């Protein structure tokens, strides 16, 4: 109900929420391009298949969590170190497997992979990295919010929290990844031993 | 208690079309939204829990997002099997609600 | 004759950090961060933003006369928006 | 693995006690820590929540059925049952026995009904 | 723990709900970590002391 | 190891058009995913930004130059290059051609420039 | 757009003074500011970077901070060497801008 | 007996005894601990900040 004496601007035309579903607001000074995407950001679309992202901050979609880094990566395999075995460096011969026999023998030498050893370690390897990544936990969210002049203790408090998730997750994305690739490799050294 | 609102009453669409059906409870829900799909003679099967989890055997033609007070079952690709009235499940408070069911005919 | 008990080396160039070592070479890794981006501005899931351009907030809901084109209110993606808006 | 059965008199007379059994098998009754619920299908209508049992003894009901709803369990038979009193035509239904699961989240737990018996129906005629 | 916000309070009712939810992630996975790693760790150390 | 060098007619007569050319080497010009970007410098003057292009052809302009301006990029030769339509004595200047890197950080990537080429003079008269 | 406000338009101090140069932004653009050092007859040199870091190469005596909207440049112990323009850069939005250039004489 | 070292050896002999370290043995392990030490310390972030 609206009553007015005078000084009302009445509106013609209401909005009627028709759909409800996430979206939010991007700040950003491009153009719509004929593309598409699962996950936008500001500086533009990502196409990922990876947990984490050094994009930005702020994202609209289904994306990987964004860190502040350079660079995450996992050892997955062994040292690459370039008739000798482990103690020397690895056989560049075999392709079958990451732990494998020589066989020299009078019918003839010829390098082949050890499959029990290396199924075993293969497994280990690759329920770590899921361990690694399946441990993050994103969802489609308008992290960007807006605050007026008069709100600066607030507007600050919410930057310190997400600075400071930013830098609890950073630092467990890396420590993480530097805490298992110590333990990849030993992990293979230990097997080939 | 807190009651659901579910629309459209009844769908009718072709083999391979996508539809949707959405869920609007009175009160905020909190992702505690199950949708449950009942075929003709049979108990209700779930299919997705907690807004949009799917149960494990569901195909993967179905899907389904929301937040408080707000959501949605899409169904793409629809089969001739993909005949049932679909619910709308409250979990959040005790007396626990479903909506009226939404009649899905497929062509 | 004798059996050697090794393990695989290759021409792989990519490197890896540990807490104590440092510019690793390794055979294989799984780069698990996401280093790029197209550029572009897209349809997320097929669906267009509201390009506001140098429209605000503001002046799509209440009318401004130089945002006549958002009249005809579209389905949304996401809401683009110019930081510091004129409109 | 986990099933449920029901079964009951079938026909009930006007103001007479409703009395249906379930048997839970494949799931102890009294060790998953789950609730047990009764749900109940009017012709026509869609499905109405009746109430439901944890493991132990405390219940919990549908306020609509207050004056007329009672549920309980016997563990040593891994046996839900629903009795309501002063039975009338508006009680004519198919009954279900469902089991309710969780998922851990972010508000607590998320519950969600993945059992469901056969159910039966229950005529209420004179 | 529990807080009650207006409806005119949607962004710090978000604020808050996220820094919970923020904390319990950071927890699930603190605990969760913990507990595989030391899990992984445990097995060796048997093994190691058996040898 | 990164240098830009360029090249380009050096005078332009009023109303022509200014083209000119950077080369990139030892940063392959498609695989980094940097910005390749255009400054000048008028007489007098300080630095004014004129554009930049993506590793892939999106390219950003100074609005005050939407009239007139073009930039693009080859591939196969690690080229950029800058085309100016209209060009007038306000055009003299040492154009430039920089790569832009970044800083990840709490507000997104943090751009900046860090290697410069020598840059090249231009100029517009009859 | 965005635009910057460099000042002193010049300096001029003897070899061991301090100085500093500042810049204003119209907006805030939130830890992305670059300084550059430009030398005549050379293409500018980065000193500073996202307001406070120095670029490999750049000596100690250079450093610098700020906040939203305001940041400094300080250089203690000037040498003979340290003539140039001194330039503020924005990289906070896409149409890039810069100050207008600070010159410092060196005594 | 030592102090150029970490890890080393006795060698006993008959020209006499008397430990030494092992050079390469320490210093890989050194570098070890003070990568460590750095990988522990610099990835903790402070600003100056009311
Ligand atoms: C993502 O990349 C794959 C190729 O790896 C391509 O088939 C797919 O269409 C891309 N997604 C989008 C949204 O462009
Ligand atoms: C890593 O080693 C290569 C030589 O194999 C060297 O060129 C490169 O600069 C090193 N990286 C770092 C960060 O030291």
């Amino acid at each position: 109900n609206f009553e007015s004496t005078g000084n009302l601007i009445a509106p013609e035309y209401g909005f009627k929420i028709s759909k409800r579903g996430s979206s939010g607001i991007m700040k950003t000074e491009g153009t719509l391009e004929n593309c598409e995407t699962k996950c936008q950001t500001p500086l533009g679309a990502i196409n990922t298949t990876l947990p984490f992202h050094n994009v930005h901050p702020l994202t609209i979609g289904e994306c990987p969590k964004y860190v502040k880094s350079e660079k995450l990566v996992l050892a997955t395999g062994l040292r690459n170190v370039p008739i000798a075995g482990f103690i020397e460096g690895g056989w560049q011969g075999m392709v079958d497997g990451w732990y494998g026999y020589h066989h020299s023998n009078d019918q003839g030498s010829g390098y082949a992979a050890d499959k029990e050893s290396t199924q075993k370690a293969f497994d280990g390897i690759t329920n770590k990295v899921n361990s690694v990544i399946e441990k993050m936990n994103t969802q489609f969210e308008a992290v960007g919010k807006e605050f007026s002049n008069l709100e600066r203790r607030l507007e600050n408090l919410n930057k310190k929290m997400e600075d400071g998730f930013l830098d609890v997750w950073t630092y467990n994305a890396e420590l993480l990844v530097l805490m298992e690739n110590e333990r990849t490799l030993d992990f293979h050294d230990s097997n080939v031993k | 208690d807190i009651q659901m609102t579910q629309s459209p009453s009844s769908l009718s669409a072709s083999v391979g079309d996508r539809v949707t059906i959405t869920c609007r409870a009175s009160h905020n829900i909190q992702n505690f939204l199950n949708w449950y799909q009942q075929k003709p003679g049979k108990a209700p099967k779930l299919l997705i829990y907690a807004a949009s989890t799917l149960q494990s055997g569901v195909p993967s033609r179905f899907s389904g997002s929301g937040s408080r007070t707000d959501f949605t079952l899409t169904i793409s690709s629809l089969q001739p099997e993909d005949f049932a009235a679909y619910y709308c499940q409250q979990s959040y408070g005790l007396p626990r609600t479903f909506g009226q069911g939404t009649r899905l005919e497929i062509k | 004759d004798q059996i050697c008990i090794g393990y695989h080396a290759n021409n792989s160039t990519e490197k890896v950090d540990t807490i104590l070592e440092r510019n690793v070479t390794v055979t294989h890794a799984k780069d698990i961060l996401e280093k790029t981006h197209n550029g572009k501005l897209c349809k997320l899931n097929g669906i267009p933003p509201l390009e506001l351009g140098d429209c605000s907030i503001a002046g799509w809901l209440l009318g401004n006369p130089e945002c006549d084109r958002l009249l005809s209110v579209p389905e949304w993606s996401y809401i683009m928006e110019k930081e510091n808006p004129r409109d | 693995q986990v099933q449920l059965r029901e079964s009951g008199p079938g026909l009930v007379k006007p103001s007479q006690t409703l009395s249906l059994t379930c048997t839970v098998s494949g799931d102890s009754i009294s060790n998953g820590g789950l609730y047990w619920n009764w749900i109940r299908q009017r012709p026509g209508r869609g499905l109405e929540w009746i109430g439901y049992i944890y493991y132990n003894g405390v219940t919990t009901y549908n306020p609509s059925l207050r004056s007329r709803i009672a549920i309980s369990l016997e563990t040593a038979k891994n046996q839900l049952s629903l009795r309501l009193s002063s039975v009338s035509a508006a009680d004519t239904a198919i009954y279900y026995c469902a089991r309710e699961g969780w998922v851990p989240d972010y508000g607590g737990r998320n519950y969600y009904l993945d059992f469901w018996g056969q159910g039966t129906l229950v005529t209420v005629s004179s």
